């Protein structure tokens, strides 16, 4: 459905298909493609929203970033700040503390998450080509997609940005300790049918057990939902979802969401006869390569809950509610927010990535990172965790 | 239920002539005349016991007069119990519907409350069938609406709203037997209304309209008294088809359908409609 | 599972506007029939009584001429095809291993490792799929509370559709007229995935689509009066209600007819 | 003759509205498909590489998901359907008798004073018609010259339509493919009588008639192998083309398949 | 029959590419530009013999300068002879056309004769597509045209001309195909046209006009350069798909059907047409 | 008059900032705060009566509050009247379109001169359309270079890449709306084109349209014609490109949007 074309001259890509489906009550898998494919699940409009949104995105952040000069660290930003980047460059790279502050990044425009004061930060973080920071990767080499975001409001787009970092720094904090704040009951009904659908599908075929792994005190709700399968005529063996809200019940739902959407792309690509020729990105490849019951049963049976039970409802608490800004200002100062805008018809679109030197820079414990940060350091959690990078996409 | 149908009893002097939609007869018997003038009166439903009691005051035989009654298109027994147990109609215009709650029961309509859209708190029985009418239209008003009532049992939902020159009349959206919704419906309008020559409207320029917030008014003529006359029969015929006093029966094919009306030129046009591919109603 | 097709990869091939214009045509033949619009609806044209001149007659080429070329009944080795079951009744158990000949045998290769099913498809796309609706509770049931299933001609399986009532599922089925029906055991729903029909020979797919329908349910028909099963294929039912009653998404498929099987007795 | 109807009869019901629309839409999937068009048109939208991807597979209702109910290939009783014949020969005659109990199996009752026919059809309205071919010298005819017949299933005779040389036919009824198609014996082709299609049942009647014709094929399928003859339902020809040469009125009546018939061997 | 097909050979100094439809090449061979030189002034057809030759001048290898030619889209084999030997076109606007023969041969389209339609005892040979192009029509020019041509072995009809703000290219008549002819088309249109909100054009009103002898011609907005412009170069193309060099295969669903263009949003329109009822078409 | 553009206002510790299509501010004073916030409101379009009492209201300055709105890109003046007095056609071509004055009065469209490319020695409001059989990015660039500066100046370029005619959206600088090589990045953001456009650049050479004749001309004649009329007015009719596929005679329209990149 949908099945918009454009020949090999336009500026838009090749097709868009919204996907058909026999089950009323499956979700919609939108898709756009274009020589990754961008694609998206949930309510029809919104699997529509999602694909054509991750598709711009991924445009955005691969083609379309504009430097704003080339200045030394303490040159662009205030000097806390180009501190933070010192130190998490210094670990990132056998470069020296030298040879960081005298040197001349290429530089975006931003502003201080809490203040609202305006800087600029290194390109080179936010840029995904070779092209735009070249002289600037022997710094920063291993960069992603991590806190990226594009909507038709800036504040949607922050808020989506928000939850992309809450993600992923729960997600690699949850990966390196092994701690999760609790364990949702795995035969949990939602009363939201392609919800109830997909988990019903997923215990039929495999186990699934989901965890609750939001940063230790901070408001909302990161959801992790696991799946294995021992059963041999599966091509699934193992997949993941993550979402984080305000909500446990929204985040759970997104979450459930994003995992039946990783779960069906795989089976598809396996299905279909697609060699590896086909498989492109790199963390892609990683999440093939994934594909067995050890990575479910080496994340279960290392979990540790810091609360025992199990949760039989999705009810609110004093915790979930509060101030996620102030959470995060109590960590650190230096949480700023790259912005873009272009105009579609009389319409300001955006793009937004949340980056911060005292967290994650991204989430590849493999390549070059800074370990040492703000929620984690060397040897608080598994020593072996520290070297490979988790199984999610 | 017997239902009354429409007929007169005209008399001067001698002859007297019973004229309905099937015969026209020339009354001989004077008890006859009576039981006529007596259902003339009577606004469109009426109880097998009473019916009797007509015939019993006039000497006639109660199955013999039935006959006569049935036969001659004066009144018909119906026995099945309908889809919908009641109606209401919601409107920005609710004047323009005073007398119809009191009006078309004559028509066999059972219309429980005139409904203003500025109301709050408005509930709404199991098994009710929904007249959302419009003359200023806005695409969350119906949202509104479907929100509030799609979840109630045995529910359904008509929607009338004018565009450009026609008067639109939506196919029946029953959560229940799955039928297309409002938005289903006003978006085959609105391809069908743009220069493209082509069924499918869909380029990447609808693709990003689909990224911001489903909100739309339309463009439509000044309305005057008499294409609210117009809209106005149309409703109660539509209502009638469906609900009230059947006086003639509608094929399977078209019955749930849309009717667009141009007020122009006054011609009907019936059309089933599909589901819009990107529309949530079947979700739901 | 081992022969399974995504849909996603069929989509890439679709004109919109064919799709869009085959629908609008197919909706057009779709029945608005349930017992509560029996006295305010109608199904056929003609009147019941001039019907019986045109059942069961031949149209000729020469209207008015008798000249023929006769062609003896001595070259018949088949049965007559029974009667079409009317009026069911359910007071036998019916197991479901009967109704797993009539699946394996219509729809299925004797060689369970096979692909070529016995009915011919255009392309060998295969676009119609089967559903498996029961409608008694003396009906026997594979998996408790599942009433619909949709089943797969390769891998020779059922897979559960939907845990709608027994009721509810035979009221959608059997439309306005399930009065003279009865009580059936379970029925067939054959279906067209529009976007398989299509993709590959456009508005043509469609023509070959519905008469890739009409070879299953003889292939039924056939298969049915073999193992001792009254049926009757059945085109009054509320197209919509029964895609909603069987959880089926309407913007992808639609039930292009019903097939009843059961017992006809006291 | 005896179950004669007149269209005349039929045409007092029918609704213009639903002829024109059932028509324009049916126009659509009409192909145009000969050989000195065959280097400048196509016929499928998906690319010769990637088509094994689509052919002999299930689409599933959980797609991603293998937790199905098995059913057992010991429960079958029927032979595998035999493989599709191509490339035809015609080296042996094959005699009048062959092609009449394939005529009288497929499409008529045993007993010769009955009307039940072996398949079915919505109201028993049978608006479907079939016609024989013969496409090669070697096949024997009942009446010389004649190459095209209409069947009387219920009077179980042929009555002649066209004295076209053989060439033509085989022409107008292969299409673009006949090089591979090779030299079949004849050929069944099926058409709709339009208006007896849509007169009861309007839009719905298009669609029973469609599925009709397949349940006549099928049962032909089924007949074919029995007596040893191997068959292949085709698409691949020009619709007004085999209209014209088998004289039909295209206003009234359209060929919807055609199905041919013979031998395959050296 | 080798086809040349559009391409360019570029050169400035040291580079020199090769630009077709499919690809651009960077040409390092020196025999290879000599033949690509020599194969640009060829207008359409050329013959196997001289290419080979053209090729042997060159030191390149027959087969393997035929797989580069081909592969790259600067030729391509075709084996298969047409439906139709030749083609006319008979016009009441013959200037428009003078230039169209010599031109349209490198489009691979052989029109043996531009016919002026006040010209008497015109023939055709057998097995000839006929395009009737009018500027200002009527239908008994029509008629005159199936009367002459009609039984002509081989023959068939393109028919075009102008129709409100539209310029109408009938589907292709074939007697020998069964195909619809003109007046199968217009009466299509002219259905279309009309504000009855139904497709079936029927009253008694049509009826009684049936009753007089069928003629008539068509309103039309006036015509320009532009609109000819326009109009040449949808006609070139569609002799191009049916008789000429194939660049792009059209579906078998609507190879033969007709083309409607507006002149206005210039919007192209590809609709097969069903036999009129009351046409004669079929019955000739 | 003047409409109200689209933009955005994080506010958050004491500290506001606005972000517009142009510019970034940090917002000082509160009744700034307001004025911003209600006109955050609208949708395009207020008389200065209505401005000025939002602004008399905030008590800024109405002069300057106007002149501050102007500057960041909240407010600007639209152009009450239809844009364009007359077009002018500047070609590799010119002989194509000699009568092209004469003939297209009738359709309503006003073009003041044909202008040969190959020129040395273009008034206020007008509209240029550079149509070239022979493209290459530096003869848009320059006259684009030329005119770029020129009072409520637009541009609309057309050429051929292989089969497809190709009609570029309406470049205005007053109006805001992409250039042509805002169209040419979009595309090649996706031997390559790319490739293929790099070399004829790299070895000094334009891209020949591919075997034009009388028909594929006139076609283009007519095209430009029935385009030019059009804009004689939604935003999406500018911001939209017309693709012609010459083969199959199909026209495409498409939406425009920026390059950040780019200058314009
Ligand atoms: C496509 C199709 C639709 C049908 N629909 C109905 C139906 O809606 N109701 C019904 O009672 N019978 C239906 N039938 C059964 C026919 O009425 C039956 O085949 C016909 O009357 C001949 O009777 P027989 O099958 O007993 O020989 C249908 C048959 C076909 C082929
Ligand atoms: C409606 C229909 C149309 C068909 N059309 C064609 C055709 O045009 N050309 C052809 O070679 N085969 C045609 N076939 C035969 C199929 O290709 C064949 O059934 C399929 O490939 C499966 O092979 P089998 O029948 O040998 O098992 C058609 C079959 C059907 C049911
Ligand atoms: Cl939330
Ligand atoms: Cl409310
Ligand atoms: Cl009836
Ligand atoms: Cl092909
Ligand atoms: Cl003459
Ligand atoms: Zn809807
Ligand atoms: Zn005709
Ligand atoms: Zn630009």
């Amino acid at each position: 459905m949908i099945n918009v074309y454009s020949n090999l001259m336009s500026a838009w890509p090749a097709t868009m298909a919204m996907s058909p489906k026999l089950n009323r009550n499956m979700p919609t898998f939108s898709q756009i493609w274009d020589y990754t494919p961008a694609s998206a699940a949930g309510e029809t409009l919104k699997s529509i929203q999602g694909a054509i949104g991750e598709y711009f995105e991924r445009r955005h952040f691969f083609n379309e970033i504009v430097t704003g000069g080339q200045k030394t660290l303490y040159e662009m930003m205030p000097p806390s700040a180009a501190k933070a980047f010192t130190e998490a460059f210094f670990q990132i790279s056998s470069l020296t503390r030298d040879e960081i502050i005298t040197h001349k990044f290429k530089t975006v425009r931003a502003f201080n998450l809490f203040s609202l004061e305006q800087q600029e930060i290194p390109a080179v973080i936010i840029a995904l080509d070779n092209i735009t920071a070249a002289d600037d990767l022997k710094f920063y080499p291993d960069r992603d997609t991590c806190g990226c975001s594009f909507h038709g409001s800036l504040n949607d787009a922050i808020e989506g940005s928000l939850c992309e970092f809450m993600e992923r720094q729960s997600l690699l904090l949850y990966w390196l300790q092994g701690k999760a704040n609790t364990e949702i009951s795995s035969e949990i009904v939602t009363g939201i049918n392609h919800i109830d659908e997909i988990l019903l599908a997923l215990r039929s075929e495999g186990d699934i057990r989901i965890f609750d792994i939001t940063l230790p005190g901070a408001p909302g709700h990161a959801v992790l939902t696991l799946y294995g399968t021992k059963n041999k005529i599966s091509r699934i063996k193992y997949s993941t979802g993550l979402s984080y809200a305000n909500s446990l019940k929204k985040a759970l739902c997104k979450s459930v969401v994003e995992l039946w959407q990783s779960y069906i792309c795989l089976h598809n690509f396996l299905i279909g006869g697609y060699t590896d020729d086909d498989i492109i990105d790199s963390y892609q490849r990683h999440f093939m390569s994934c594909n067995k019951y050890e990575s479910f049963t080496d994340l279960c049976e290392n979990t540790v809950l810091l609360s025992d039970d199990v949760k039989l409802t999705l009810e609110e608490n004093i915790t979930s509610d509060t101030n996620l800004l102030n959470y995060l200002q109590q960590i650190s100062d230096n949480i700023f927010v790259y912005y873009a805008r272009e105009r579609v018809s009389n319409s300001l679109v955006w793009y937004t990535k949340i980056v911060s030197p005292d967290f994650f820079l991204h989430m590849n414990n493999s390549g070059a990172i800074n370990i040492n940060n703000k929620i984690y350091h060397t040897g608080d959690g598994i020593k072996v965790r520290e070297s490979k990078m988790v199984p999610f996409p | 239920m017997i239902n009354i149908l429409p007929f007169e009893i005209i008399s001067r002097n001698t002859k007297t002539l019973l004229i309905t939609y099937i015969s026209s007869v020339d009354i001989t018997h004077e008890g006859m005349k009576k039981v006529l003038e007596s259902l003339r009166s009577k606004q469109g439903i009426i109880s097998e016991y009473l019916l009797d009691k007509l015939l019993d005051e006039s000497l006639i035989d109660k199955d013999k007069g039935k006959e006569f009654l049935i036969t001659t298109g004066v009144i018909n027994k119906t026995k099945t119990s309908p889809l919908w147990v009641n109606s209401v109609i919601i409107s920005d215009v609710p004047h323009l519907f005073s007398n119809a709650r009191e009006q078309w029961k004559c028509d066999g309509v059972f219309v429980s409350h005139i409904i203003d859209i500025k109301d709050n708190n408005i509930n709404v029985s199991d098994s009710t069938l929904i007249w959302l009418h419009l003359e200023n239209y806005h695409s969350d008003i119906v949202k509104r609406i479907y929100s509030k009532f799609e979840s109630n049992p045995g529910v359904a939902f008509i929607q009338s709203y004018y565009l450009k020159e026609s008067f639109r009349i939506d196919g029946v959206y029953s959560p229940d037997l799955g039928t297309p919704c409002h938005f289903c419906h006003i978006e085959r309008w609105l391809s069908r209304e743009e220069k493209s020559f082509r069924r499918n409207e869909m380029s990447w320029a609808n693709l990003l309209q689909l990224l911001k917030k489903y909100q739309m008014t339309l463009p439509a003529l000044a309305l005057g008294e008499s294409e609210r006359g117009f809209s106005y029969h149309l409703i109660k015929r539509r209502l009638q088809e469906l609900t009230g006093t059947s006086l003639v029966k509608s094929h399977v094919d078209n019955f749930m359908s849309s009717v667009s009306a141009d007020l122009i030129t006054c011609i009907l046009c019936k059309e089933p409609v599909i589901h819009w591919q990107a529309c949530s109603c079947l979700e739901r | 599972s081992k022969h399974e097709l995504s849909l996603v990869e069929v989509t890439h091939y679709t004109d919109p506007e064919v799709l869009a214009i085959v629908k609008d045509f197919h909706v057009r033949g779709n029945f608005a029939s349930l017992p509560e619009f029996a006295e305010r609806t109608f199904v056929s044209a003609v009147p019941l009584a001039h019907l019986e001149k045109f059942e069961n007659k031949e149209v000729l080429f020469r209207p008015g001429f008798s000249s023929v070329i006769n062609i003896s009944s001595s070259h018949n080795f088949s049965r007559e095809r029974l009667p079409s079951g009317i009026n069911f009744c359910d007071k036998n158990k019916l197991s479901i291993r009967t109704i797993e000949k009539l699946l394996v045998n219509a729809f299925s290769s004797p060689d369970p490792g096979s692909v070529r099913r016995p009915y011919p498809s255009g392309g060998a796309l295969y676009p119609i799929e089967v559903f498996l609706c029961r409608l008694s509770e003396n009906t026997e049931n594979w998996q408790a509370g599942t009433n619909v299933y949709h089943y797969l001609p390769l891998s020779q399986a059922l897979e559960p559709v939907a845990t709608c009532n027994t009721q509810s599922l035979y009221r959608s089925l059997s439309g306005g007229d399930s009065e003279r029906l009865g009580k059936p055991h379970f029925a067939l729903v054959y279906c067209i995935i529009f976007e398989k029909a299509l993709f590959k020979y456009r508005y043509r797919g469609y023509r070959m689509a519905l008469m890739e329908t009409g070879s299953m349910y003889q292939n039924a028909v056939l298969v049915a009066d073999q193992i001792g099963l009254k049926n009757r294929v059945w085109a009054g039912y509320t197209d919509s209600y029964v895609a909603k009653t069987m959880n089926l998404d309407q913007r992808t498929v639609a039930p292009l007819i019903v097939q009843f099987f059961g017992d006809v007795n006291d």
